[PDB]
């Protein structure tokens, strides 16, 4: 009788906890980083120093783990019905023909950032530096290129005692067999 | 033949019976390998699901000039760069759109606050209109 | 090229992508974007040399 | 390597020219001796479509490795389309970020425009609050 | 021509082959060898006739 019901409840616990549901972590695909207080203070012109609070509260979660620079905790928290109801102030008043204008739009204007250059310049079509960000983002790279050569070569040396275990072998056993047997045959 | 693939022009074409899109016998046999269910329906996909089909073949560019002929690794250093590049723009793509995303969170969020502020602030004007 | 390597002659090619050039001019970033790629494609292929190990190479022997 | 009328492997493996299968040589002339069909195939065969293996030749082989030109050039192609089919799949995922991205796109410039008029609005109401 | 079937011939790699100029130094290599092999069997047609 008791847990029957308990558990039930535990369960109705679990089915209040579907109704609150944040975004970004909800799929938990990346972060806007950790060196978060100096892009505030960097920021010009609006939202940009309003995106201050959900970054510094990106750090709650265990993304942290993967750096922490400032913190700045300024949690405002949120609400169920709020969410659902700017949902429907968002999209009642957001007719298709102007999103394929849109997709056109948004998709050349990429292609026209998105040249022919290594590192990201687009920014740097308005700023002016190209070898230094030629510089860390490609010493980077050369960085991560000896992390993976190390782990790589860290598993070379099975594949090597395996290979003069068996191609070793395989090499010495084709060359002795082929070639004297091949010559031979002929003779014969 | 215009294959909805890569742009390439297609040498051997195929057409499905349930949703006809212009793909490659080979790879699509090859993918039902890796996993056999349709990737659109996401509904189990079967070896004969495909009806054999002709094709005319095209035609070659076959460089001359036959000379050391060492462009090749030009050619394969130009294709490692393209995709390279085609790897940070997946980076820069994922990144703008979360970024993207975020923004909106917030501007959502903002519409909600503000307009708490404009229900107060209408309520008090209309009740001191009332006094 | 038969004319040419008569006197033996060995061809050559491009073998100074191990080099690793400094910090210098788009070449250094082609060098490194090449590299990176090269090393992806190397590490596919090895762990698909170890997923199933040395029984082709005992098929080989046979 | 296997025969399918037995199930053993042949000592001395003899290939069908109606249809293609591996035979042993014991086997496959008891089934010509007693009719002119094919085990398998159920078709004419006699003792001539029965094809011996004439291997020796004279000529030299090479490693079955990936060090001849037509065995190199396989692995050549191969790592093409490696990187081909990695392509592909990076492509989908660009067209299919592209497609979310203009999603949110029209859906962040219709925020922030209401974003402006709701401002708009309080101020008009922090107005008329300080109307009194 | 009858297409018959064959286990296939088993490519095992050797110790260094993952793409990379790897790949590129064996095209270099491969040519080489052939065209060498080429010399001998055409030096050998002019001496043995």
């Amino acid at each position: 009788d008791r847990e029957r019901r308990i558990q039930e409840r535990i369960a109705e616990k679990e089915r209040l906890a579907k109704a609150r549901r944040s975004q970004v972590i909800q799929r938990d695909l990346i972060r806007p980083s950790v060196t978060q207080p100096e892009k505030w203070k960097r920021s010009l012109e609006l939202l940009k120093e309003m995106i201050a609070l959900i970054s510094s509260d990106a750090i709650n979660y265990p993304f942290g783990n993967s750096k922490v620079k400032g913190t700045a905790n300024k949690v405002p928290d949120l609400s169920n019905e709020e969410i659902e109801r700017c949902r429907l102030l968002l999209k009642k008043e957001i007719d298709d023909y102007i999103q394929f204008e849109k997709e056109f739009l948004e998709t050349y204007s990429a292609l026209h950032n998105t040249s022919s250059l290594l590192p990201g310049l687009v920014i740097y079509e308005e700023d002016d530096e190209d070898v230094e960000a030629a510089e860390k983002f490609y010493t980077n790279d050369i960085q991560r290129d000896l992390a993976k050569k190390a782990l790589e070569c860290n598993k070379l040396e099975n594949r090597v005692y395996d290979l003069v275990r068996s191609s070793y072998e395989q090499r010495n056993f084709l060359i002795k067999k082929i070639s004297h047997a091949w010559k031979a045959l002929q003779t014969e | 033949m215009f294959c909805s693939i890569s742009g390439e022009t297609p040498k051997e074409p195929v057409i499905s019976r349930v949703s006809g899109n212009v793909y490659e016998k080979r790879l699509i046999e090859q993918v039902i390998r890796e996993t056999s269910k349709d990737p659109v329906t996401q509904q189990e996909c079967t070896l004969e699901d495909l009806v054999p089909v002709k094709v005319p073949d095209f035609v070659r560019p076959r460089p001359p000039s036959a000379t050391s002929l060492p462009a090749l690794l030009s050619l394969f250093q130009e294709e490692w760069d393209s995709v390279a590049l085609e790897q940070f723009e997946l980076r820069r793509n994922l990144t703008e759109t979360k970024q993207e995303l975020s923004t909106a969170l917030y501007s959502l969020d903002a519409a909600l606050r503000v307009i708490s502020r404009l229900t107060k602030e209408r309520d008090e004007a209309r009740e001191a209109l009332a006094k | 090229v038969a004319a040419g390597k008569g006197e033996k002659l060995a061809a050559i090619d491009v073998q100074r992508y191990i080099q690793l050039k400094p910090p210098g001019t788009r070449e250094s970033l082609l060098q490194s974007a090449v590299v990176w790629e090269y090393q992806k494609s190397r590490n596919d292929n090895l762990y698909l040399l170890e997923k199933h190990g040395e029984k082709a190479f005992d098929s080989s022997l046979e």
